RNA sequence: UAUCAGCUUGUUGGUGGGGUAGUGGCUUACCAAGGCUUUGACGGGUAGCCGGCCUGAGAGGGUGACCGGCCACAUUGGGACUGAGAUACGGCCCAGACUCCUACGGGAGGCAGCAGUGGGGAAUAUUGCACAAUGGGCGGAAGCCUGAUGCAGCAACGCCGCGUGCGGGAUGACGGCCUUCGGGUUGUAAACCGCUUUCGCCUGUGACGAAGCGUGAGUGACGGUAAUGGGUAAAGAAGCACCGGCUAACUACGUGCCAGCAGCCGCGGUGAUACGUAGGGUGCGAGCGUUGUCCGGAUUUAUUGGGCGUAAAGGGCUCGUAGGUGGUUGAUCGCGUCGGAAGUGUAAUCUUGGGGCUUAACCCUGAGCGUGCUUUCGAUACGGGUUGACUUGAGGAAGGUAGGGGAGAAUGGAAUUCCUGGUGGAGCGGUGGAAUGCGCAGAUAUCAGGAGGAACACCAGUGGCGAAGGCGGUUCUCUGGGCCUUUCCUGACGCUGAGGAGCGAAAGCGUGGGGAGCGAACAGGCUUAGAUACCCUGGUAGUCCACGCUGUAAACGGUGGGUACUAGGUGUGGGGUCCAUUCCACGGGUUCCGUGCCGUAGCUAACGCUUUAAGUACCCCGCCUGGGGAGUACGGCCGCAAGGCUAAAACUCAAAGGAAUUACACACCGCCCGUCAAGUCAUGAAAGUUGGUAACACCCGAAGCCGGUGGCCUAACCGUUGUGGGGGAGCCGUCGAAGGUGGGACUGGUGAUUAGGACUAAGUCGUAACAAGGUAGCCGUACCGGAAGGUGCGGCUGGAUCA
RNA sequence: AAAAUGUUUU
């Protein structure tokens, strides 16, 4: 059965930019939406939209779409879940990862809300290191 | 395996075989010379190596090869004997110093004298 | 460490007393029956722990020398005494083992303090000086004591620094070595010229450490030391390893698979850059190598940071316990998590900033670090706890529905064999060819009738079902699971699952039954050098049934289960639903669940996999860590047995292996298997034999503390001044080291004999495998055989013919 | 239709 639904989205992301998809739709999680608008803020998805169920009845559906630049080039270059249910991932304030160099994002679950690493590393917090999206 | 496969039984290293069991824990123990005798080598190679089963002072007899055109020992004589493997020799995995106790330097060496215990010459 | 699964009886708790500095089964009496343990108790092995040290990018791995902190111990075992304080190192008591003295009655002793000796060992120092400094003990103090300490001796044991010369010098000298006899090289090297004097040697000066101590006088062990002036002579001062590749550096001579070298690959068989020497060179240098050990390289135990289709690796399959893990969401707690504050993390080390030793090593000093922990105050995104919702996961209801799913019973037909009868007569049968065999005592053949056992042609595969193993005549009875559906119900109830349990082809085993055909073993005939085989004729267990047992397979998709996502194309099985003509169905769609083939992205060493993943991800389980030895030995468990399960080590090799290219590549005159014979090495069994360790139950029981008793001995106290109180010797009791006795547990050596393993003649016997290996191979099992192997039964393709 | 084998050079 679904034991990570974070690593879900992560997955679907990364499978429909390679397949090099538009749109990617996946049910909602409060967790979800913010990992997404967080993502959309740093520039690696082109939109995305909390949908009230309508073909289901059943739940919202989170929607994202990707984008790609001139000549078909994927805007994300891998996604990667960190804190594994099987093995969670913290890190506090001074260790925070760089990912890519500093080029990718980890976004860490704060006590704040959700912060990409920058953020974090400004306001002196740590958390849980869910993703390293770069 | 899975982080709870680890939690519940770790990795383990492997044995570390040891090479020198005689020695127990010495550079080099000494010996008296049981046998001195000839080996013929193992294929391909061939010759007439110069070996002596020697009861080391550890309890244990090995055979230790006699390294250098020269061989003074015999029964009986008291002898060093430090690691060092033959490769084409099935058993041997010592060697005799020589310059040290009975055994003496290899006669004309001029050259690599330090490991065949020749003094040096005026 | 599970090849240690049960441990404990003052043991766990309670109440009263006692005891102690103090809580306490610490002790005692009584009451209760607890306590610990597969999250590993109990037992075995090893070990002082740490600050640190080494290594490493880090994470880690190894380690516990000096120095510093804690602990333990002081000849072995036990005991108390004194004291503020005791494992009481240089105390006492008892016992044991030792050494010494003795007049034989009895006494004395404990270097793991410093130095030192013997011994063991590959290996580790002087029977030194001083209390001048710092620290300690006693004294009011002067002071005394201090093998702490400060120093010196010894050792290249480590680290660091310095020297053995510097400049000039072509005529590129001789001499070695090499040569193509031209020369090249050693080589600016030398000769020769001019310089400098660190260290060493000779000689002079000469400290700091002492703002100490002492009333003063006086007072430095180190010590004529460091430092420093003068003098001497370029002098007193360079070795070791290496030069085939990794790896910096090559030639000649000698040797001739010899002598020898080697870390691996390998070198040496007459042109050796690999042996030995020489010249030359290279790396280092008061060192240089070798050996040992550790970490690295090794991502080669992969948390960082690996894998399991074929390379080593998915449990035979499922159920399910602990455990791990958890769809959406409200509220709340604030345990994880995160952020401050305080405390702590001694010093040294370490990193780093300053400073001192002529520099450095080293030393001092400031800071950091001390990766944590405790306390406290905040944050609430996530994990978790508590609590409430939601239905999409999951399960259920109702309806629809496919099927060799299973068990039981009855029963159908063909065919084989046998029996009876009719007919008929010379062969039949069998093969590559034959023969054994059967048959004029009438076989084979042919017809009729009957008996019996087993398997179910066609349907039938490109298919269905089952968790797997597996499942096919028909009928009935009993029963399991799956699929679909719009409504309905419950509301995360899910997933996985160590250990455990069950199921588990065939062979095999036990009891009974049955026995047609088939058919291990067996007998005979053929083939053959032989034929314990292939082939042929016979033929027993078995194959069958009932009830058990065994529990293994190439139990394979060589691919664990669950879930989500990621082109298609095209067959086929099952349930719906829609459409037109029907008002069937043919047809098309569409949806849900199977089952194949092709194929994109992607992945893979390749082969190949590719929505039924071997792709992208998350959760849980099993498993791998070079090939042999070996799934073997020992132990234990299971079994009636066969055996199965769990599962090593010594030793040995430098490969073993996967896929593919053109099991062989020395290229089929290839490769390669196993007995037997010989040698060598390691190991198992074994009547036994020889030790060791840890305890147990009893008997006896020293010292000693405690508890009694004390008629004997008693200066302080009190006396009615005849004594009494209190104490002490002695004595008894509990506990108690050691010893004795006995029966077990564990374990080492050894063992006639015996077993297999590894390696070596270039030994003997066959040819089992690799090609269709000449009978396709292999897996499990069974029996047989000199040996490979042969055969039966079931299975696999890691075989193929023919499509 | 069965029809075996191929030491040690340097
Ligand atoms: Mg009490
Ligand atoms: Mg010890
Ligand atoms: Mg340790
Ligand atoms: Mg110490
Ligand atoms: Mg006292
Ligand atoms: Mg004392
Ligand atoms: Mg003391
Ligand atoms: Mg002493
Ligand atoms: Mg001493
Ligand atoms: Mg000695
Ligand atoms: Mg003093
Ligand atoms: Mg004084
Ligand atoms: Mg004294
Ligand atoms: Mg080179
Ligand atoms: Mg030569
Ligand atoms: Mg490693
Ligand atoms: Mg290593
Ligand atoms: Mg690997
Ligand atoms: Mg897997
Ligand atoms: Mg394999
Ligand atoms: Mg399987
Ligand atoms: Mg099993
Ligand atoms: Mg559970
Ligand atoms: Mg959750
Ligand atoms: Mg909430
Ligand atoms: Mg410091
Ligand atoms: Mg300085
Ligand atoms: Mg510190
Ligand atoms: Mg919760
Ligand atoms: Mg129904
Ligand atoms: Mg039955
Ligand atoms: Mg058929
Ligand atoms: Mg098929
Ligand atoms: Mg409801
Ligand atoms: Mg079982
Ligand atoms: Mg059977
Ligand atoms: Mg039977
Ligand atoms: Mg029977
Ligand atoms: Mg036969
Ligand atoms: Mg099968
Ligand atoms: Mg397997
Ligand atoms: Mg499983
Ligand atoms: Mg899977
Ligand atoms: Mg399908
Ligand atoms: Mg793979
Ligand atoms: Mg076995
Ligand atoms: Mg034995
Ligand atoms: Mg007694
Ligand atoms: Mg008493
Ligand atoms: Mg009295
Ligand atoms: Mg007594
Ligand atoms: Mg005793
Ligand atoms: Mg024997
Ligand atoms: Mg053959
Ligand atoms: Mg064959
Ligand atoms: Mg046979």
């Amino acid at each position: 059965t679904m034991t990570d639904p974070i690593a879900d989205m992560l997955t679907r992301l990364r499978n429909a930019n390679q397949a090099y998809h538009d749109q990617t739709s996946m049910p909602h999680s409060k967790i979800k939406a913010g990992i997404a608008g967080i993502l959309k803020s740093e520039g690696y998805i082109a939109d995305y939209k909390v949908n009230e169920p309508k073909e289901g009845e059943v739940g919202k559906t989170l929607t994202l779409t990707l984008k790609y630049g001139e000549n078909r080039e994927r805007s994300i270059a891998g996604v990667r879940r960190i804190s594994k249910p099987g093995l969670r991932v913290y890190a506090k304030s001074t260790a925070l990862p760089k990912v890519l160099g500093g080029l990718g994002i980890a976004i860490i679950s704060t006590s704040q809300g959700l912060l990409t690493d920058k953020q974090a590393h400004e306001k002196s917090v740590g958390g849980e290191v869910l993703a390293y999206v770069w | 395996p899975t982080i709870q496969q680890l939690v519940r039984k770790g990795r383990t290293d492997k044995i570390s075989k040891n090479k020198t069991p005689a020695l127990k824990g010495s550079p080099q123990r000494r010996g008296v010379c049981t046998r001195v005798y000839t080996t013929t080598p193992k294929k391909p190679n061939s010759a007439l190596r110069k070996v002596a089963r020697v009861r080391l002072s550890s309890g244990i007899e090995v055979t230790a090869y006699i390294p250098g055109v020269g061989h003074n020992l015999q029964e009986h004589s008291m002898v060093l004997v430090r690691g060092g493997r033959v490769k084409d020799l099935p058993g041997v995995r010592y060697k005799i110093v020589r310059g040290s106790l009975d055994t003496q330097g290899v006669k004309g060496r001029k050259q690599a004298r330090s490991r065949y215990g020749a003094k040096k010459e005026k």
